[PDB]
């Protein structure tokens, strides 16, 4: 069986609990989550810091988790990630469309650019995991269940996962999981990974690239490689002088969208009004135009916990050792599961040839909730970035590039 | 710029 | 025998008369003639500006003018020949004979109108319009063509002066993409007219460093009469060769695509009047300045504008020492017309120039600079008051056009 080909019947979805044109609605759903989550994540940061992440990655990991969710935990999930808006009736049908969307995203003949995904589960070597849950995850998400000794070797295990994530991200996403995040009590770790690399449909020439002092808000300046190029691009300066520039990759199915507010204007004002529709708006008012493009040759890495923002967004049960409800995962062994924490880590690199972005999400069951990590470095004059799949209307990566000095 | 003279 | 690759021995000048002037990695001589033409430009520009009101815009092409009279000098003799040599500073090329200036001018011209695989357009066209009835000196005809590419088109000034006038006018128009039209005033040119010498220059280039139309905005421009007016201000930030000179005067160089030609702007501080700077603008001073420019990050404020100027060169030149050439009694141009008529003199000399500056040149573009944070203490250049403008061919150190923007308003 190949979910990509099958109909919403050739798949014996047996979720314990419950609560085409649909695919689209799902993408809408994901985008809704994205902007919202971005905004929250935005607050937990300095307006002048870098921010990068794959919303899709997160939406995937938590969808995967939901296969074993139940009661409120299940409902909250559905709503928090807006799946509850997909014209359906069963929390179990959503998964079918997600599989489809993933099919269309990573399974194409053309392949002018590389866009792959890889999901995996890591359960304690001594527990018996419910078979249907195990089978569904491997079918709907290509997520096989790998055994790991959490009870006697939490560390070996963590290092294990981080490395598996490393292999799926060409070594770009390494330490997705913080140090003391996994312990003897850890029951399972759900993981998603996404990897991208596309060639600019119009590369930049290195000769045109020049160094240029970049001024850090509070501080001095650091060297920066600014690229230069002239050509036709779908562009548009909108309200308040904000610019929306679209950079297509070979094939045109995946583009990078830049958003920069007028000089002296603050980006924070834009972020508070960011929405799927708002974004769609700009995406429409774009027109082919001859413009000169100055853009830094850079790369940014970002990592963080998602529990905080997610709780604020509505996900409460799942993280509560008391209220969490994930019966469908473990059949016999150690139940009364809850998510200790959830981590994400993304990477973006841009140059003359094109762009390279990678990300990963890891949800941890019954582990230790490591205190929110952090790595600051205020910069200045940031701009928003987006790498989306146009046909599918999917925001694969998004973020705020603030420091071009890398 | 476009300049001419005679 | 291509003159552009020819040795002086390959181009016999055999001029009617001769005069002996008294006392990097390019051509030593074209470098010198370049210095020459510039000494004339500044001196002549000073004179010209002094005779003009401070709120008047000014534009002309010293190169065109130097080229015209250099063409005339070919048949000049005695005191007319000297005065020409002296006035147009050619005599300032130590111990060089009046006829060498022409081989040099030949070399200078080759470099300037290279026509190579370039992006900016710089064209020149010289032509002699003589009366079909007259018989011009062969050598004069020959050399005028070999060194300046000027052809001798016969016209009927005796009978159809007016028809002949339109012919000239129409030709200049064509050579100047129609920006320069009725070069010649109807009044001039008549049956008595025997020769009309004409030199045209035409340049069009794109900014090597674009000004986004999207940023062009109205701003007040402050005239020299203490008043203000609304002008279109172009805006952009970037690296340009710049330099803050004496008494806060700001010098800026905006290059065109190709890098061979630039536009230099001289902007005095609001306190100081441009008239002061013009009176001090010495050839050696303008040299020092140009050589001192250094790459830098600055905010550029510069108005769009079109300038059309036209004037007689006669008076100015006379004041500068060119008299015989205009005297029916003192003129000496034996080398031009053959057989009698020897006492030919220049009845008049006119110059008409055009200038248009803006984004694009040739409403359709935009610029997007992502991830840029310039120094909050960066230097700015706001051209909202009168300033000087030059359009030079750097490698050759030649001033093709110069002028003054005393009022870009509308
Ligand atoms: C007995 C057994 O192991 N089967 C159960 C079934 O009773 C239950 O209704 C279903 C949930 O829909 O999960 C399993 O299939
Ligand atoms: C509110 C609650 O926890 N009880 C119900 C339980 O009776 C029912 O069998 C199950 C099926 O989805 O849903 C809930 O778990
Ligand atoms: C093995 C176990 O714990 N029993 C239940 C039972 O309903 C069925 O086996 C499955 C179907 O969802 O869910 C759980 O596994
Ligand atoms: C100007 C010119 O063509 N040179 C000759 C000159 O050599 C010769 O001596 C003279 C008559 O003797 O006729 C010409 O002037
Ligand atoms: C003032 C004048 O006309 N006489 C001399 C003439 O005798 C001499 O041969 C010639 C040479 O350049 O110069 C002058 O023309
Ligand atoms: C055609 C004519 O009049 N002959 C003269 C000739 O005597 C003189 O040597 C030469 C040098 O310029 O110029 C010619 O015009
Ligand atoms: C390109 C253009 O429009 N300029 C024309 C040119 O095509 C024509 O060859 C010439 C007459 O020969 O007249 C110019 O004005």
């Amino acid at each position: 069986v190949d979910i990509c080909t099958a109909k919403p019947r050739d798949i014996p979805m047996n979720p314990m609990c419950i609560y085409n044109r649909r695919v689209w609605e799902l993408s809408k759903a994901n985008s809704r989550f994205a902007t919202t989550f971005y905004q929250h994540l935005a607050d937990s940061k300095n307006d002048n810091d870098n921010i990068f992440l794959s919303p899709l990655s997160i939406s995937t990991a938590f969808a995967m988790t939901k296969l074993g969710a139940c009661n409120d935990t299940l409902q909250q999930l559905m709503e928090v990630f807006k799946f509850d808006t997909i014209s359906e009736k069963t929390s179990d049908q959503i998964h079918f469309f997600f599989a489809k969307l993933n099919c269309r995203l990573y399974r194409k003949a053309n392949k002018s650019s590389k866009l792959v995904s890889a999901n995996r589960l890591f359960g304690d070597k001594s527990l018996t995991f419910n078979e249907t849950y195990q089978d569904i995850s491997e079918l709907v998400y290509g997520a096989k269940l790998q055994p790991l000794d959490f009870k006697e070797n939490a560390e070996q295990s963590r290092a294990a996962i981080n490395k598996w994530v490393s292999n799926k991200t060409e070594g770009r996403i390494t330490d997705v999981i913080p140090s003391e995040a996994i312990n003897e009590l850890t029951v399972l770790v759900l993981v998603n990974t996404i990897y991208f690399k596309g060639l600019w449909k119009s590369k930049f020439s290195p000769e045109n690239t020049r160094k240029e002092l970049f001024y850090k808000a509070d501080g001095e300046s650091c060297s920066a490689s600014m690229m230069y190029q002239e050509g036709k691009f779908r562009y548009r300066r909108v309200a308040e002088g904000t610019q929306v520039l679209e950079l297509p990759f070979k094939g045109d199915d995946i583009t990078m969208v830049l958003i920069l507010p007028k000089p002296e204007k603050s980006l924070a004002k834009v972020e508070k009004e960011l929405t799927p529709e708002v974004l769609q708006e700009w995406l429409d008012e774009l027109e082919e135009m001859m413009l000169v493009v100055h853009m830094p040759r850079f790369r940014i890495e970002d990592g963080f916990s998602l529990k905080e923002q997610l709780q604020d967004m509505g996900l409460v049960d799942l993280f509560s050792p008391e209220k969490s409800k994930l019966p469908g995962i473990v059949a016999e062994g150690r139940d009364d599961l809850y998510v200790s924490d959830a981590f994400h880590k993304a990477f973006l690199e841009v140059n003359e040839e094109g762009s390279e972005a990678a990300a990963s999400t890891a949800v941890v069951i019954a582990g230790r909730s490591l205190n929110p990590n952090r790595v600051t470095f205020k910069a200045n004059r940031p701009f928003l970035v987006f790498i989306r799949e146009v046909p599918l209307n999917t925001i694969i990566f998004m973020g705020r590039v603030a420091n071009p000095c890398v | 710029s476009e300049a001419a003279a005679s």
